[PDB]
């Protein structure tokens, strides 16, 4: 039984090390995950504004006027 | 036990992950492990399963209140020490000089324990800037330290 | 909400449309502005535009009309960099399957109708969503 215990502990230690790698990978990606969250909010909100406002005559005017300042 | 400082961090992360699976006040049980990883703990897959983690997206979803206790349950998971890691790698070091071949390194990482994908392996070796030498050997002690100390 | 640079823009827009330098936009200002830009709408369309204001169209009224509709909008640049966020190699494109996925299954999900109207006229070629061109389209009709 001392040989089975040894194989199990070695195998657990490796798993813990892989746990450490998994940890590292996620933490590495965190900051980009946050920025992307903002990015995707920008994209969904703006598309949604467009869909509402694109047949509204005031907006059609406003947009032709905006490039002139 | 849990510092309010800590409960705050958990909320921040929880909301990020909530957003990322469809804002609705719940995180997929499959992403349980990753939330906790973001919070700075290193659970084995078997740990996150024991607290309620699922094998695939879409089976179960957790609101924050069901999630908090999952987090508390993993928070005390066993975490490897450097000494443990060196002992483990030493069993593959053929002459005890501190080198292991890159192919062996890949065998232990994707062929043993909770096997990591080829993609995951290539990435940690990339991020840690671990190079092999002309005969394909790497110093496992550098790699172990780089992984342990983290991306920053 | 709502940011200063946007308030400054609405004010500049109000000012140009107000050809009289009235402090009010009236139907003459509108006919004047429209005719400076292209086809001028009939007096019915113009008065209908003006009736959306429950009073004389001064600047605070102009604000009432545009504030809610513009409050969450961002500059072309902000939106292109939002797309850039998912374009690591800066190809200026996105895989059509990728952007559809983000929009529909993550964040504040798009329902089936929002997806339909989004991609009806989107510039997509060879599986590639042209997000720069797409941004131009949602900023300028
Ligand atoms: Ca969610
Ligand atoms: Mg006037």
């Amino acid at each position: 039984n001392l040989e089975e215990m040894r194989d199990e502990r070695l195998s657990k230690i490796i798993s813990m090390f892989q746990a450490h790698i998994r940890g590292y990978l996620i933490r590495k990606a965190y900051k980009k995950l946050q920025d992307q969250r903002i990015g995707l909010s920008v994209i969904q909100r703006n598309i949604r504004k467009w869909l509402v406002l694109r047949n509204w005559q005031w907006w059609k005017l406003y947009a032709k006027v905006k490039p002139l300042l | 036990k849990l510092s309010q400082d800590e409960i705050d961090d958990l909320k921040e992360v929880f909301e990020l992950f909530d957003f990322w699976d469809g804002r609705d006040g719940a995180v997929d049980a499959f992403k349980i492990g990753d939330v906790c990883r973001c919070l700075g703990i290193n659970p084995r897959n078997e740990d996150v399963f024991a607290v309620g983690g699922t094998h695939k997206m879409g089976e179960k979803s957790l609101p924050f209140e069901e999630f908090l206790p999952a987090y508390e349950g993993l928070m005390d998971c066993e975490q490897g020490t450097y000494a443990d890691y060196m002992e483990a790698f030493k069993t593959f070091d053929r002459e005890g000089q501190g080198f292991i071949s890159g192919a062996e390194l890949r065998h232990v990482l994707s062929g043993l324990g909770e096997r990591l994908s080829d993609e995951e392996v290539d990435e940690i070796i990339n991020l840690t800037d671990l190079q092999e030498d002309l005969e394909g050997n790497v110093k496992y002690e550098e790699f172990v330290k780089k992984v342990m100390t983290g991306p920053y | 909400r709502l940011p200063q640079k946007l308030m400054q823009e609405m004010k500049e827009a109000f000012t140009m449309i107000d050809q009289n330098r009235d402090g009010f936009i009236d139907i003459n200002d509108l006919k004047e502005m429209f005719s400076s830009l292209g086809r001028t709408p009939d007096d019915k369309e113009l008065t209908a535009m003006l009736k959306e204001a429950p009073g004389p169209l001064n600047f605070t009224m102009f604000l009432s009309i545009f504030s809610d509709k513009l409050s969450g909008t961002d500059s072309e640049e902000t939106i292109r960099n939002a797309f850039g966020m998912f374009d690591e190699l800066d190809t200026k494109k996105l895989n059509i399957e990728y952007i559809k996925d983000l929009l529909e299954n993550m964040g504040d999900n798009f329902n089936k109708d929002e997806m339909r109207m989004t991609f009806k006229e989107a510039p997509v070629e060879g599986g590639k969503f042209d997000y720069v061109r797409f941004v131009a389209m949602i900023k300028g009709s």
